[PDB]
């Protein structure tokens, strides 16, 4: 009973967190990349 | 009067590019260290 | 420096005097320091510029030329 039910919990903790790791890379690469577009629009404001 | 303004504005944003060029030089960096600890994770 | 660019980047406007008054009043609610460069008739410096000092020494230079040639 404890052999098959706990060995799958290895792959439970892996799959539900890889769903979470790619969500931060959606956010942290848009809250960083918009600063680039913030900087480039600022340079045109100087001109 | 306008030349003294128009010249100083052009030399201004010339400096702001190199602040942005060192700022936008991390985009080929910032993609690499986010994918590679997930590729070895799958592999 | 974050808000004054993004409020103009959302509207595709190069100078914050050309911003819509619906957008201009939003910055005044958050940031009350922007009263004078937004709601003043004749500022001695040109507001929201970069050579605004550099314009200022060039205007006294002109005013001292016409003080000579008229006299």
């Amino acid at each position: 009973q404890r052999t098959g039910r706990s060995a799958l919990a290895v792959l439970i903790r892996a799959c539900y967190r890889l769903q979470q790791q790619l969500q931060r890379t959606r956010r942290a690469l848009l809250h960083h990349s918009d600063a680039v577009l913030t900087s480039l629009h600022h340079v045109r404001m100087l001109l | 009067e306008q030349v003294v303004v128009l010249q100083a504005q052009r030399t201004a944003a010339a400096a702001a590019l190199e602040n942005a060029a060192m700022q936008a030089a991390e985009l080929p960096v910032d993609i690499e260290r986010r994918l590679r600890p997930i590729e070895r994770n799958v592999h | 420096a974050t808000a004054l660019t993004e409020a103009c980047a959302a509207e595709r406007v190069v100078r914050p005097h050309q911003l819509s008054p619906a957008g201009q009043a939003e910055l005044l609610l958050r940031f009350p320091a922007l009263e004078v460069p937004l709601r003043h008739p004749r500022p001695v410096l040109p507001p929201f510029d970069i050579a605004a000092e550099v314009a200022f020494t060039a205007r006294i230079h002109l005013a001292c030329l016409r003080a000579l040639g008229q006299a």
